[PDB]
């Protein structure tokens, strides 16, 4: 008896770290932070290159608000307002198309999360050197 | 290149206009933005209207012609009466001529529906200005032209539709009362001719586009035409049969039949009743034969969303509910109408299964209307048993999440904490419970059996799912109050027993979290049961304690909220000793309070102590209550005592950010207990009061030191936000206590002086960014409860906060938003309760008081604006109460006309429409002051006006001058007639308001009729 | 595949805020009145490919209205916006709707009550019935909390594509540049990074 007849680009990556976060970019002209998105921050290790990137998608729209290599060169810095955020300059984020530079800030739900993120961020940097 | 069209010195290049229009509508990026600005300037140029004839003749771009009509529409509505007679006739001619020409070319009539519907609106604007006083034969000649061409016949149905809309549906806001009445009367006079033309097309008309347009015109006529046009012709039969069979006329007919199901109709005449029954019989017949049978799955139809099915099912829902709400009694007595009554209701049952929140609410409104009537109306409910029984299943199976349930399923399928309140869902849940409560009374055996048997199919796992245990539990909870103590006893026992079995069986944190949230919703909803059954209540409370030790934040949070909820209703059963118990349950809870709350986050621990507060306030013996209180506060008082011995041994231990957190949590714990115990909190407050005010002082210095060392950016640091939180929570604790206190002596003699000494100077002498708005809030509660007992204390509050807070908020409407709000709340209560304080201001500062009030008017922030107008009203009454004494006479000379003109400015500027009612009431009170000769001295200065002439006469002369200069396009007579009417109406608010709305219409145009202000007289 | 969307409603209702949240992710707190119209491309990714809305964000203030109903010509869908904290903005929903359907007969339209995040709500859910007879979809939304912020676009996409099962899906994610400039060798680093550290992040009292 005949039967009744019937790509994210993350399938080749492994999830090392996941944390809920809000991401901002600094607008140098206006001198204010502007939100770029709220959602899951993921550290994704490519199984073929062992390269680790940040990838972060906005809740509901699933649109990319961060896509960049966790570069050895980058440095996490505190922000005067917050014991649960980091600030750093990224020179190649492709979330909104062509490679652009940004000063990001990323805030978490608790200092614990921010301290874990920093620990994981530096682990991924070691992975990217080798 | 494109900027050429703005240069009016040269002839308008029409090819260029058309490119600029194309670039805007069809282009993109900078080119489109460039074109947008050029077109907006072209259109606003006040001589652009002189070019419209040129553009309508020569343009090859419909959108250019659309914009020419926009330009004309702005001239017709606002400056028409200044045009000389030749220009009005000419413009009339080429609009009428353009319309006819466009209709007589079939290709234009087909493709350019936008441009024609805009021309038709523009013509209706000319009718609002000219008809019928300078165009008496418009309607007859429109009827005439209709038979020349099917296109012109149809287009003329659109013109009359627009005319009906502008005169009956949208007149209230856009014309004076007099002019709306004139145009209403004018259409009413000529409707007989209009209806006969409309009726001929419905009987005889071939063209589907012409029929549709005719019926669209009739939808509008049904808002206002007398019933005799609907009931004494054949139109009901036509709509309810012929126009329902064709799908291209079905939507608009069904909307016409909905409006008919509301027409104004006599309820004492058997033949009008038969006709109302008939069109309904006819419509339900056409639906059952031509669209779908009663048994059809409307849910699936709606989900598939083919063509206009969603629209049609929406309009059907609206038709059935409108008609049945008004007329179901007509089908309820006659046995020949029973099948039709129940089939109509069956259509609504099928519609109520559709997955679409807003439709579901539309039907649920109807179900409420029905089950409410069946609850009260004798001999009716038996008719609807089978409908009511089906409705029970629909609602139990589509219950949405109550406010109380804090666990919810996310879009990766995890059971998580609820991110935010869904006001939409919460209201829907309440609407569902009102219906389901009613249905339960109508048949309590049916409701129990449905719920009991659904529970049995969760037990044995056959229909088990998170959706299915959730809807059942929410429904089971929603019906508390509907049963007897006895069936409730067994019902609830069975539900609790069986739900506890689901929790004990089911594995994984997701399953346990769901079942636990359901157990908690249910037991929370049945206080009556819990009161009577100590062992159950005790075990539910002991189970809430077990959930407070779960890893899932949602389960924990809800356990605390359920605890509060149970305790608000069962507090008595914890305060006394039950039989078979060692001690009152309160005392057992207070012992283990450290163990039972160990895994709770702080704001949940605080909720827990608030609950203990509620229990403790059930004990009325003063001895026991002060003790229980002292026993509860052991942990935080023990932390407080050790934190105050360290903190005063050196001001530097507070730097420890951990100690700032511990401290704020101890004050938050006190805030929580005070919230629920109110006036019974006094002993515990006093155990910390003087030491707590010293911490306020200590913390305040560190804040000021940090700002000076690090700059303003210090206010943003974790350290300083932590310190400011200690200050806010202390203010909140005192605010909370004083709001509820009964012993007001102790408040004035023990609490007030140290509080004012601790907070006022520190507020006045800190930089704007370091000032806590909570100080103003605290002070509002102090003035409200004890102001009358502390006149000099109120003076002291004003001096400390008035000028410095005003200086923060008087540069713009945005900065220091909390300050702005709390500020105007403080000045309202002071002006209400302690007005002497304003008498004791130096004249310069009283002048800033008046400037601050008027500044509040001009806010679009509602919290400020409403307080602004209330202060102004209360001030005017305070002043009036003083009578004929120098300060009141000086007040009126200095400030009367400033209040009048500042009230007029916000009335007439079109940016404060939210405050219209209160503005009008203030302006009325001010004008009426002068009439009732309550102002005891001349408002005018010495050599301005004849000696002896009254404040009344001068009020009108000042106001005529003020409006003449503020609105120079008005005539002297418009201003004279407006004021004459406005003044006579200073006791009748509704009429006065009407005269103001009339003025607001006339100031947006030229040549308003002065006699319009006689509408009331 | 692109559709003209007009966004209309009273001044201060949150139209430009709503659009900016969708374009960039940002929450604009200031009220800068739109002058006539601003057009913004907005793309969403769906299980039926990309859908693009040309969003014609219009002025609500009379004195800044510009071309007014002139903006509605050839619109394929629309959003009417009012403010649940401001009764006058709901009382004006019928006037915006009138002006719109006289130009755009038979297009899909969403009614949006914005600012439901605000505690003291003036236009209660039970008041909001205007959409029923006019066949508008209604949503409670908040551009601030993002409550239901995606729904207007998801519903409209469903009606314009004629597929009621259409979902937003995870937009593809290309491997990002692995060779990058050390930002610490670019001179303005010290000036850019100090300014960013010493400007406080907004809303430090939010949950994120
Ligand atoms: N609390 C809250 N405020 C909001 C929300 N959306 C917008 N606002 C604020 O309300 C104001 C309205 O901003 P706009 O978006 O410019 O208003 P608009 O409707 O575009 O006004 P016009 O351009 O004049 O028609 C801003 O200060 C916003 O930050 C919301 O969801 N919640
Ligand atoms: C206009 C009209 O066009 C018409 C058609 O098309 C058919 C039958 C009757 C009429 C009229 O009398 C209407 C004037
Ligand atoms: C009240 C009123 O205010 C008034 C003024 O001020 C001038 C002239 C006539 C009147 C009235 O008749 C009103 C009763
Ligand atoms: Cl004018
Ligand atoms: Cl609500
Ligand atoms: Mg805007
Ligand atoms: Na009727």
């Amino acid at each position: 008896f005949e039967p009744v007849v019937h790509k994210t680009m993350e399938e080749d990556e492994e999830v090392l770290y996941k944390v809920r976060a809000k991401l901002f970019r600094f607008d140098a002209d206006a001198k204010e932070w502007k939100e770029r998105g709220t959602g899951d921050c993921k550290f994704l290790k490519n199984k073929k290159t062992n390269k680790v990137r940040i990838l972060m998608r906005r809740d509901k729209t699933l649109k990319i608000c961060a896509n960049h290599i966790i570069a050895p060169e980058y440095t996490l810095k505190p922000n005067v307002g917050s014991d649960r955020s980091w600030v750093y300059a990224c020179t190649a984020d492709i979330a909104e198309g062509e490679a652009e530079a940004f000063t990001f800030a990323i805030r978490f739900g608790s200092k614990e999360n921010a301290d874990k993120f920093k620990e994981e961020f530096e682990k991924a940097q070691e992975i990217n050197k080798k | 290149s494109m900027e050429g069209i703005l240069d009016f010195s040269n002839d308008l290049d029409i090819a260029l206009l058309d490119q600029v229009v194309s670039t805007f509508y069809q282009g993109s990026g900078v080119q489109q933005k460039q074109a947008q600005e050029i077109l907006t300037k072209f259109q606003d140029n006040p001589d652009a209207w002189q070019k419209a004839d040129q553009i309508l003749q020569f343009s090859t771009n419909p959108q250019s012609k659309f914009i020419a009509l926009s330009i004309l529409d702005k001239l017709i509505t606002r400056k028409w009466k200044l045009l000389p007679n030749d220009h009005r006739i000419g413009i009339r001619n080429f609009v009428v001529g353009m319309i006819i020409s466009m209709c007589q070319d079939d290709e234009v009539f087909k493709t350019q529906k936008n441009l024609i519907n805009k021309s038709d609106l523009t013509l209706v604007q000319i009718l609002k200005q000219e008809w019928p006083q300078n165009w008496p034969e418009f309607i007859p000649e429109l009827i005439g032209s209709s038979s020349s061409s099917v296109n012109v016949c149809e287009n003329n149905m659109i013109v009359l539709k627009l005319l009906s809309e502008e005169v009956f549906d949208f007149s209230a806001e856009q014309m004076t009362q007099a002019k709306a009445l004139h145009l209403k009367n004018s259409m009413s006079k000529e409707f007989e001719q209009i209806f006969k033309l409309c009726f001929q097309v419905l009987e005889q008309g071939s063209s589907s586009s012409l029929i549709v347009a005719t019926l669209e015109s009739l939808l509008r006529y049904l808002h206002w035409i007398p019933y005799r046009y609907i009931y004494e012709t054949n139109i009901l039969e036509l709509l309810s049969t012929k126009f329902m069979t064709s799908p291209d006329t079905r939507a608009i007919t069904l909307k016409c039949l909905t409006e008919v199901s509301n027409l104004k109709i006599p309820q004492d005449n058997d033949l009008i009743k038969r006709q109302t029954v008939l069109f309904f019989q006819n419509t339900l017949q056409q639906i059952a034969t031509s669209v779908m049978p009663v048994t059809a799955d409307l849910k699936a139809t709606y989900a598939n969303a083919n063509g206009n099915d969603q629209s049609f099912l929406q309009d059907l829902a609206m038709f059935l509910t409108t008609y049945l709400a008004r007329n179901r009694a007509l089908l309820e007595s006659d046995e020949s109408l029973r099948e039709l009554l129940l089939n109509a209701h069956q259509y609504l049952i099928q519609l109520s299964k559709i997955e679409e929140r807003e439709l579901f609410k539309t039907t649920l409104d109807y179900w409420h209307n029905l089950v409410a009537d069946l609850f009260y109306e004798p001999l009716k409910k038996h008719i609807y048993e089978e409908i009511c029984s089906q409705l029970r299943l629909v609602i139990i199976e589509n219950m949405v999440r109550p406010e109380e349930v804090l666990v919810v399923e996310n879009d990766e399928g995890e059971i998580v904490r609820e991110f935010v309140k869904e006001s939409d869902t919460i209201q829907l849940y309440k609407s569902e419970r009102e219906v389901l409560v009613y249905l339960t009374h109508l048949n309590v055996i049916d409701t129990e059996e449905i719920m009991i048997s659904k529970l049995a199919r969760q037990i044995d796992g056959s229909e088990w799912s998170w959706h299915n245990i959730n809807t059942l539990s929410w429904a089971i909870g929603s019906i508390s109050g509907t049963m007897s103590e006895d069936t409730e006893k067994r019902f609830v026992v069975t539900v609790i027993k069986d739900l506890l079995g689901l929790c004990e069986q089911k594995r994984g944190k997701d399953n346990k979290a769901v079942v636990a949230s359901d157990i908690m919703y249910v037991v929370g909803q049945y206080p009556r049961f819990l009161k009577a059954h100590w062992n159950f209540l005790r075990t539910v409370i002991l189970k809430l304690f077990e959930f407070m030790h779960e890893t899932h934040e949602g389960v924990q949070d809800m356990a605390c909220d359920t605890f509060i909820k149970i305790v608000q209703k069962c507090k008595y059963h914890f305060v006394i000793q039950q039989p078979r118990e060692s001690e009152p349950f309160i005392q057992t809870i207070i012992r283990d309070i450290q163990k039972t709350t160990a895994d709770l986050q702080p704001q949940q621990v605080h909720t827990f102590y608030k609950a203990c507060g509620i229990i403790i306030s059930e004990e009325r013996s003063v001895a026991e209550r002060n003790r229980l209180l002292s026993d509860l506060m052991q942990l935080p008082n023990m932390a407080w005592d050790t934190i105050v011995e360290q903190s005063t041994a050196n001001p530097t231990l507070l730097l420890d950010s951990e100690t700032v957190k511990i401290i704020a949590n101890i004050i938050k714990t006190n805030v929580a207990v005070c919230t629920s115990m109110g006036a019974d909190f006094y002993p515990q407050l006093g155990h910390i009061y003087y030491n707590m005010l010293q911490l306020y002082r200590a913390v305040s210095s560190m804040i000021s030191a940090q700002v000076a060392a690090e700059g303003l950016i210090a206010t943003k640091t974790p350290k300083v936000r932590g310190l400011r939180t200690i200050k806010k929570e202390i203010l909140k604790l005192v605010e909370t206590y004083i709001s509820k206190a009964r012993n007001l002596d102790d408040v004035v003699k023990v609490l007030v002086e140290p509080l004012l000494n601790a907070v006022l100077e520190d507020y006045m002498n800190n930089v704007p960014d370091a000032r806590d708005a909570e100080v103003l809030n605290c002070m509002t509660t102090v003035v409200e409860k004890v102001g009358h007992m502390i006149p000099q204390g109120v003076i002291l509050i004003l001096q400390s906060v008035f000028e410095c807070t005003l200086d923060m908020i008087n540069k713009d409407f945005t900065e220091y938003p909390e300050h702005r709000v709390e500020f105007y709340k403080l000045l309202k209560v002071i002006n209400e309760k302690s007005f002497a304080a304003f008498l004791e201001l130096p004249p310069a500062a009283f002048k800033l008081f008046v400037d601050a009030i008027c500044w509040a008017f001009k806010h679009n922030n509602r919290d400020v604006e409403v307080n602004g107008l209330q202060i102004a009203l209360d001030l005017v009454k305070n002043i009036e109460r003083m009578g004929n004494v120098p300060f009141a006479n000086e007040f009126h000379k200095n400030y009367f006309f400033i209040f009048v003109s500042e009230t007029f400015f916000v009335l007439t500027d079109s940016d404060h429409k939210s405050g219209f009612s209160k503005q009008a009431l203030l302006l009325m009170k001010l004008i009426s002051l002068v009439y009732d000769n309550k102002i005891s001295v001349p408002l005018y200065q010495e050599a301005e006006v004849p000696q002896g002439t009254s404040n009344q006469v001068y009020l009108s002369q000042y106001l005529a001058n003020m409006l003449s200069n503020a609105f120079p396009h008005l005539t002297s007579e418009q201003i004279a007639s407006f004021l004459s009417a406005l003044t006579k109406q200073c006791k009748d608010l509704v009429v006065f308001k009407g005269t103001l709305r009339d003025f607001l219409v006339q100031i947006k145009e030229v040549g308003g009729d002065p006699t319009d202000y006689l509408f009331a007289e | 595949v692109q559709f003209k969307l007009v966004l209309v409603g009273d001044g201060g209702t949150g139209k430009t805020t709503f659009v900016k949240r969708h374009l960039t992710g940002e929450f604009e707190k200031k009220y800068v009145a739109t002058l006539g119209v601003e057009v913004h491309p907005l793309v969403f990714h769906t299980n039926r490919g990309p859908i693009k809305f040309n969003v014609w964000d219009t002025a609500g203030q009379e004195k800044f209205g510009g071309l007014r109903d002139g903006y509605y010509i050839q619109a394929q869908c629309a959003i009417i916006m009012f403010d649940v904290t401001s009764r006058v903005t709901y009382k004006n929903v019928p006037n915006w709707h009138r002006d719109l359907v006289r130009v755009c007969e038979n297009i899909p339209i969403v009614l949006c009550g914005n600012k439901v995040d605000i505690k003291d709500r003036k236009v209660k859910a039970k008041s909001i019935v205007f959409h029923r007879k006019k066949n508008l979809q209604y949503y409670d939304i908040s551009a601030k909390s993002n409550y239901n912020f995606e729904k207007p676009f998801l519903w409209l996409a469903r009606k314009l594509i004629g597929d009621p099962n259409l979902e937003f899906v995870a937009m593809p994610a290309l491997a990002p540049p692995e060779v990058v400039d050390d930002p610490a060798l670019a001179a303005q680093y010290e000036h850019d990074l100090e300014v960013a550290q010493t400007t406080a992040l907004p809303d430090e009292d939010d949950d994120l």
